[PDB]
């Protein structure tokens, strides 16, 4: 019995993802892992039970998969030809925040990470690149995290306030039916090869920060609770924004953090919210022009406004991200 | 061409002959002041209409004070009419039907309401005529 | 057979045959029901919706009476009277098999609350109307089952469950002696779709001590994925009695089984102008028409707010632009522009700062009072259900009251784990949630209104905003008005105050004498929100200059603020600007209200220290300084003392002064102009 | 006797309308099934003088809610269907049997064990279960209070919240209880349990009441006739305790407190009035709460490291019987109409004084925990006595140093007394004499009787004040409080108010 719930792409914003549960039979056990996308090709069933009609949907699987056409391949080289690239996507990162060109290089890498390559069956050096956002709120810092949930194959947004130790990594919880301690995942078990989103990195218990710096080397978070003794993996780009910010003070005394936490970042953002004549009137128009624009002649009306404004459409730039890391 | 109070008009910032339209303004205490008992009487006469078929298309015979008559109105008409509102709208429909809603007031400032038979053929009938003395 | 039963089928066959609904647009006799029908083919939908207003205005309302009486009796037959007129119609609706049709009953008169659930409404049409706490999964129901046997295989359909898995005892072959074997056959065997959905008590009605009662809703047909968590939806149905089945004295369940949901908080741009606009009477249109043509609209309303607390204008303007809010915009990219406004009640204790928190929940709907003397309680917990044994997810104080106002009292003393929540919400209005398996985001929409008090007891000014409140930085940026209320000892202040409080007291409800009464204010709010004013060109170069000015006193120096001008600052004067358009009933940004938006964001910054009404007084001095400036540019002669009180003549033609108070405002612009020659504003040549 | 009053009533109701010849329908009337509410009996037993030989008997209890259960449907009319035939019936239940039938009444029919139970269509009854707790005034002292048990029927439902003082004057009946849940078998123990016939709280309302005597009422406008009434009260409410005159004052006024003007339109304005005491311990600091709590009938005795912030709002307890999350009242909700009497009130923690905070002001607790916020009403007095840090009032030092309370704590309040220990030849002298005569003699006999006030004439002359006398602020008193507010000023709000 695999229990298999939506992706974080496809579950609309202000709503709860839904899960079922699928039968695996002859030889199509032992091939679902927890981590992984699958396409289950299975027949839509129904079971009655005795509990379901007083305290108040099984998929029986046939067939899985693991997880673009062939016009959408031939333009990425097109467009990729061009000596602009790099500056065409920094600019395409986030186009409803106005400036701000030092952050969107940090995010834009992220994405795509590095190429991951074991030494010699020993040691496994990592590729996500680790960006931590600092400096004063007000400056659409968590404008930023809520664009790699909706552009990212896999982002798994969470906090620090309201996920605690169990809210990051796996637990060992009771089965409340079959009364056996089974092994629930996290934020950082359900987002692997994917891009990890934490708001509020400064407001953060002890026993949570730990356990953030144990897998952003090693990548793997090893819990043995309950006798159940796992050594799950976690392969993310962790996107955190804390918050202290005082000039003549260094990183290490404004932020409320540790030594080995901000050595495991490779980008450290930092933002200063300066006082600038020229760029307040700049600002203030493009908030402006985003709230004015806020049957086929209205829809084609609504598109063109939305494609000038970003001038790279917002469909091409997530093929182009997946299509580069596998 | 329909009602819409949006316009530009509003806030455009920029002898004796004016003085007499000051003393027109006592005028005013009769006819303005007139005019705003009689706008009222409109948000009453036809508001107890829609009334008079909710309370009775539900109970009935029961014994029903005022407080929990005006609680029961306002709550199925919020998605409105206040507390004060309310009572004027019970008040007004003891003289259409003093024959099928009798009120007995009891010492110490409580009303109780009570109908036995309440006919909607013939409280429209009445409700047209009540509704073209008020026009007059 | 049902004598009455078949009056009433047979009443019912011919209310959605002979009754139509005349247009006023088009003038043709069109018949609703009919037409309902016809589209219920192309969308292949199961679901009618008939009004019970429709109903009473039938024989006098006798077919009406006998349904919202009994209404489980006359269930099965409203049901088979509804299949004769589809298939007389429409017979292509029955193939899928038989489908099952249901009837959904909305607009209905009287609205049941929670406690007033009895024994003696059971099996009659009720509404109850609460909000939506927890809710299950989306699970199939054994309706009309098929049991076959294996000696006499003999298919027994049309086998009715009542919430139980009944088994037929007899086989209707009469060579067959089976009272016990029997399978059920799933290809002929109707299914629905049911889900519980327990709600609980309005946000807006917070009485005494008392327990937060929940009712088990269930729901069948299409009414599934209607009831959200957190959003106050109307629910219509009948109260039935669900025994247990585990027990099987008969311990019982009080339920409600509904057939119809109505979203409050949900009910194109233009067609939501209209439907409020109808909703109401006709002298309610009336009354709204001649309140936007007066030009002092803006003055009546804020002395209608809260008039048990006297003074306190500028506190008091807040508020008004509070519950209208700015306009949601949304971004082309996904992101969702903050809209509301939130304020924060800064000032010595004893200011009557309880009596304007309890003004705003006693008074905008979805509203929670709470105090900061839990983490949980605010925003949500993951408290799992002792019934079903999953995970669930209970609501709080910012989700019970979406599109409202949150009144939170005692900020001040919050402890720092329940401050990390709060500034969460204060950005996306969302609350992520990533606990017991359960990654959901939840909206958070609400307007907090703090009212934290100052470290030490008195306001010292000679300290900064930040050092004199136990708030972090980016929990105390969050707030786009600070008004502080200081406890200045005034002989004329405290006179006029006390005088209040006497006549208060005595007169108790009679000498409350607002402009506007509590109900007509409820409808301007509601009608003044779906506007949305767009900024004009000639109102953008305005905001750009005056935030310069703005910015330009915070770094030179000498006046030492409070609080460093950031960029929340620009944004919140687009979001005051836009509540004072809206409250005048106007869809232009005017430049004239970013002036008032500024005056107000000026006066909550208060620099660190290191006979005439003052309403009155400004007024005649910002109307005499531009008519002066006004004969520069134009090129006239001059303006002598005469033509200074012939100017006030023609444009306050509003005045009310009759003869008596006409003579009293002439000898005031005398001694209005008088103060201006002695100080160094104004002069006179001869 | 209640079956005999419920069709005695029937025919008086008919005598009526013959003597009155009026035209109304008889059988609409008659068929109307009147019930008597007696209440207000002479037997008011309470709980432990329950003797197993009033069984069936209607004793007035004189208790306190604790909870809340909701309404359980209680079957009263069952409905039977067939299943071939389909004849709706419909078998009434007579002293809890369901007499089912063996045959079909149809004559077509006649099949042996073919008749369906339908709880759909059945006439449920309204029952609720109440726990009431013991009055702590007739709990002896060394012994806890216990519960009990009540039913109510009828249209009675829903009108006894948690925290509400009524008095219930039902029978006492029993029922027994099984050993098993799928056996037969019954124990020797029996479930007692009150059935609710009336409320009266201490729907419909109080017409009038009728307590204390009327020649009791003489005897108080005798005293009220008296211009020394502001001294003989003063010296009543404490004679064990010598001078303190401006500090007994102030108390004898809080137990009476100002009127409550309710507006329906305006904001709710606290008329209790918050005495605090201040100075050098061991001055008969501890003396005066112990006997406030004596006098008033909801009067409580807490401590100030004793009580946190959650033992006096409300804490989240369970029953020992449902195994429920059930919300049980503190200290500062139980004494709904009486001061509360807290001790070392400058030693309590920070999140003690920040509730305090809303209970001095809009006499409201809201409490938001566990997805649980709601809005608890508390309006009672508060009656603390304050200590410095060192045990010892400087004269040298600030109020606001000497002591650790909070500036808003300290404005909150109405009268602030400092009762200093000043050591003096003239005081100890005539202070040590007091003492001694109280220890000499068991009665004042050098007092005489119209000098001091018994205790239960005094607690006789503040409840009678409290429900009929209600001064109004006239214009000559008005202005003069207008006049002193300025004055003080010269040399908050809250002063105004008390």
């Amino acid at each position: 019995r695999v229990t298999l719930q939506e992706a974080p792409g496809t579950v609309p914003p202000g709503r709860l993802p839904r899960h079922r549960e699928v039968i695996l039979l002859a030889d199509l056990v032992d091939v679902s892992k927890p981590g992984e996308e699958v396409e289950v090709t299975g027949i839509y069933k129904n079971n009655y039970d005795g509990n379901l009609n007083a305290k108040n949907t099984i998929i029986e699987a046939n067939s899985i998969k693991r997880r673009w056409t062939e016009e959408e391949e031939r333009e990425f080289r097109k467009i990729s030809r061009d000596r602009g690239i790099i500056d065409k996507i920094i600019s395409s990162m986030a186009p409803s925040i106005y400036g701000h060109r030092d952050i969107k290089t940090a995010v834009a890498c992220s994405l795509f990470g590095g190429v991951p390559k074991n030494v010699n069956g020993k040691h496994s050096i990592r590729g996500d690149i680790n960006v931590l956002l600092l400096g004063d709120p007000g400056t659409a810092k968590s404008q930023i995290l809520k664009y790699v949930e909706k552009t990212a194959h896999r982002a798994v947004f969470a906090t620090g306030q309201g996920a605690s130790a169990v809210g990051l990594t796996a637990s060992v919880r009771k089965d409340p039916i079959t009364k056996e301690w089974t092994l629930e995942g996290g934020a950082l078990v359900l987002a692997d090869k994917g891009v990890c989103l934490i708001d509020e990195f400064d407001k953060m218990n002890d026993q949570d920060r730990t356990s953030i710096h144990e897998a952003m080397e090693q990548q793997s978070i090893s819990i043995s609770k309950a006798g159940i003794v796992t050594t799950l993996q976690a392969r993310c780009s962790i996107i955190a924004a804390a918050n202290p910010y005082n000039s003549t003070l260094p990183l290490a005394q404004n932020v409320s953090l540790t030594e080995p936490i901000l050595s495991r970042f490779d980008i450290l953002c930092v933002v200063r919210d300066l006082v600038d004549e020229e760029a307040d009137e700049r600002l203030a128009t493009f908030v402006v022009d985003s709230h004015v624009r806020s049957q086929l002649n209205a829809r084609q009306r609504r598109l063109q406004r939305q494609r000038k404004k970003e001038e790279i459409p917002q469909e091409l730039l997530m093929k182009y991200i997946h299509y580069a890391r596998t | 061409n329909s009602r819409y109070l949006a316009n530009s008009k509003e806030n455009f910032m920029y002898q004796a002959n004016l003085m007499d339209r000051l003393r027109e303004r006592e005028r005013r205490s009769a006819a303005l002041l007139s005019q705003r008992q009689k706008r009222y009487q409109q948000f009453l006469a036809m508001k107890m209409t829609q009334v008079f078929d909710i309370l009775f298309s539900l109970t009935r015979g029961q014994p029903y004070t005022e407080t929990y008559l005006s609680s029961l109105i306002v709550d199925s008409l919020q998605d409105p009419i206040g507390t004060k509102e309310a009572s004027e709208i019970l008040a007004g429909l003891q003289g259409i039907l003093p024959m099928d809603i009798s009120v007995h007031q009891v010492d110490g400032g409580l009303k109780v309401y009570r109908w036995n038979s309440l006919d909607k053929n013939r409280f429209s009938k009445l409700l047209q005529i009540h509704k073209s003395k008020q026009q007059d | 057979d049902d004598v009455t039963g078949e009056k009433v089928r047979e009443a019912f066959e011919q209310f959605l045959e002979d009754f139509s609904v005349q247009s006023t647009d088009t003038g043709e006799v069109e018949k609703v029901y009919r037409a309902q029908i016809e589209f219920m083919k192309i969308y292949d939908l199961n679901t009618i919706y008939i009004d019970y207003q429709h109903l009473s205005m039938r024989e006098n309302g006798a077919l009406a009476m006998a349904i919202s009486e009994q209404y489980y009796r006359f269930l099965p037959f409203l049901q088979k009277g509804l299949r004769r007129v589809v298939r007389k119609y429409a017979p292509e609706l029955l193939n899928t098999t038989e489908r099952v049709f249901q009837i959904s009953f909305f607009n209905l008169p009287t609205v049941h609350r929670i406690r007033d659930i009895r024994s003696e409404k059971i099996g009659s049409l009720l509404s109850i109307s609460g909000t939506v706490t927890r809710t299950s999964e989306v699970r199939p129901e054994l309706y009309k089952a098929s049991f076959t046997c294996d000696m006499c295989r003999a298919i027994v359909d049309n086998v009715e469950q009542s919430f139980k898995y009944t088994e037929p005892t007899f086989c209707p072959n009469p060579s067959c002696e089976n009272r016990a074997f029997w399978t059920l056959n799933v290809t002929r065997s109707r299914f629905l779709d049911w889900q519980k959905v327990r709600i609980q008590e309005n946000a807006n009605e917070i009485p005494t001590g008392s327990m937060p009662r929940t009712l088990d809703v269930i729901l069948r047909g299409d009414s599934v994925e209607r009831a959200k968590p957190g959003d106050r939806c109307k629910f219509t149905g009948v109260e039935i009695v669900v025994p247990d089945v585990t027990q099987l004295d008969l311990t019982y369940k009080i339920s409600f089984l509904a057939c119809h949901v109505i979203s409050i908080g949900s009910n194109d741009n233009e067609r939501d102008q209209e439907v409020f606009l109808n909703s109401l009477s006709s002298d309610e249109i009336n009354e709204l028409k001649e309140m936007v043509k007066d030009e002092h609209i803006y003055d009546k309303l804020v002395r209608s707010i809260a008039p048990a607390v006297f003074g306190h204008e500028a506190v008091k303007k807040g508020i008004l632009l509070q519950m209208l809010g700015g306009v949601h915009k949304s971004t082309v990219e996904g992101i969702k522009l903050r809209g509301d406004i939130n304020i924060c009640v800064v000032g010595d204790p004893s200011t009557s700062k309880s009596q304007f928190l309890k003004y705003v929940v006693g008074f905008a709907p979805r509203s929670v009072y709470t105090s900061g003397k839990s983490a949980a309680g605010l925003t949500a917990a993951v408290v799992r259900d002792e019934e079903g044994g999953d995970y669930t997810i209970e609501a709080g104080a910012l989700m019970l009251a979406d599109n409202g106002i949150c009144c939170i009292d005692e900020f001040d003393k919050m402890d720092i784990s329940d401050q990390v929540a709060i500034h969460e919400a204060m950005e996306q209005q969302t609350i992520s949630i990533a606990k017991a398996g359960i990654h959901a985001t939840l909206n958070a929409r609400t307007s907090i209104l703090a009212a934290a008090n100052p470290v030490g007891g008195r306001y010292n000014r000679k300290l900064s905003l930040r050092g004199n409140l136990n708030m972090t930085a980016p929990i105390m940026s969050r707030f786009d008005l600070f008004f502080v209320i200081l406890d200045d000892c005034n002989e004329k202040i405290d006179t006029e105050l006390a005088s209040h409080i006497v006549d208060l007291h005595m007169k108790r409800d009679e000498a409350i004498e607002p402009p506007f009464s509590a109900e007509q204010l409820r409808r301007y709010i509601k009608y003044a929100r779906t506007f949305k004013p767009i900024l004009t060109k000639e109102a953008r170069s305005y905001l750009v200059e005056k935030y310069k000015e703005l910015r330009k006193d915070d770094a030179q120096g000498f006046s030492r603020s409070s609080y460093r001008i950031t960029v929340r600052q620009l944004e919140s004067m687009i979001r005051l600007s836009e509540a004072i358009a809206r409250a005048n009933c106007v869809d232009e940004i005017t430049p004239s209200f970013i002036a008032e938006a500024y005056d107000l964001l000026r006066q909550s910054i208060i620099r660190v220290d290191v006979t005439v009404t003052y309403d009155k007084y400004v007024s005649m001095m910002n109307m005499i300084v531009r008519k002066i400036a006004e004969v520069d540019r134009e090129g006239a002669e001059e303006l002598t003392a005469v033509d200074i009180v012939d100017w006030y003549l023609l444009q306050k033609e509003n005045d009310l002064g009759s003869l008596a108070e006409y003579w009293e405002e002439r000898r005031l612009a005398f001694k209005v102009i008088k103060r201006l020659v002695k100080d160094r504003i104004l002069m006179e040549i001869h | 006797v209640i079956s005999i009053m419920d069709q005695t009533i029937k025919d008086c109701m008919v005598s009526l309308i013959v003597d009155n010849n009026l035209d109304y329908d008889l059988d609409e009337i008659e068929t109307k099934f009147y019930k008597v509410r007696p209440y207000n009996v002479g037997s008011c037993k309470g709980m432990r003088e329950l003797n197993p030989n009033d069984i069936d008997k209607l004793i007035n209890l004189k208790g306190l809610v604790l909870r809340s259960t909701p309404v359980i449907p209680d079957m009263k009319v069952a409905f039977f269907k067939c299943n071939v035939c389909d004849h709706t019936m419909a078998v009434e239940i007579d002293r809890g049997v369901i007499q089912e039938p063996a045959r079909c009444e149809r004559i077509d029919c006649n099949e042996p064990n073919s008749m369906s139970l339908i709880h759909n269509r059945c006439s449920f009854a309204d029952k609720q279960v109440i726990k009431l707790q013991e009055t702590p005034d007739f709990v002896p002292d060394g012994q806890t209070p216990h519960s009990i048990s009540l039913c109510v029927y009828d249209e009675l439902v829903d009108s006894c919240r948690a925290g509400d003082r009524i008095e219930v004057t039902g029978t006492f009946r029993s029922i027994p209880i099984r050993a098993n849940s799928r056996q037969r078998v019954l124990k020797s123990l029996y479930k007692t349990y009150v059935d609710v016939v009336h409320v009266k709280k201490v729907h419909n309302e109080v017409e009038e009441v009728r307590q204390i005597t009327d020649q009791d009422l003489a005897k108080i406008r005798e005293v009220a006739a008296r211009e020394d009434l502001y001294s003989l009260l003063a010296r009543s409410i404490a004679p064990s305790i010598y001078e303190l005159e401006d500090v007994k004052k102030g108390i004898l006024l809080q137990l009476f407190g100002g009127t409550n003007k309710t507006f329906t339109k305006g904001g709710r304005y606290r008329g209790d009035i918050n005495i605090l005491l201040c100075g050098d311990p061991s001055t008969s600091k501890s003396q005066i709460l112990q006997y406030v709590h004596k006098i008033t009938p909801r009067g409580v005795y807490t401590s100030g490291k004793g009580s946190s912030a959650v033992g006096l709002t409300a804490y989240i307890t369970r029953d020992v019987d449902t195994k429920q999350l059930v919300l049980e009242s503190g200290a500062l909700v139980l004494s709904d109409g009486g001061v509360c009497c807290i001790d070392e009130f400058d030693k309590m923690s920070d999140s003690t004084r920040s509730v305090l905070h809303e209970v001095m002001e809009q006499q409201t607790i809201s409490i938001a925990k566990a997805g649980i916020i709601t809005t608890l009403n508390a309006r009672s007095s508060i009656l603390a006595s304050a200590n410095p840090i060192g045990s010892r009032y400087n004269p040298n030092l600030p109020v606001t140093e000497n002591i650790d309370l909070p500036p808003p704590l300290l404005s909150r309040f109405d009268l602030v007394y400092l009762v200093l220990d000043k050591v003096d030849e003239k005081n100890d002298r005539e202070l040590a004499k007091h003492l001694t005569n109280l220890y000499l003699e068991d009665k004042p006999e050098h007092i005489s009787q119209d000098d001091v006030l018994p205790v239960e004439f005094l607690t006789m002359y503040i409840s009678y004040a409290k429900e009929h006398i209600h001064p109004i602020i006239t214009e000559a008193a008005k202005t003069e409080l207008v006049r002193a507010y300025v004055g003080m000023r010269k040399m908050t709000t809250r002063q105004l108010e008390s």
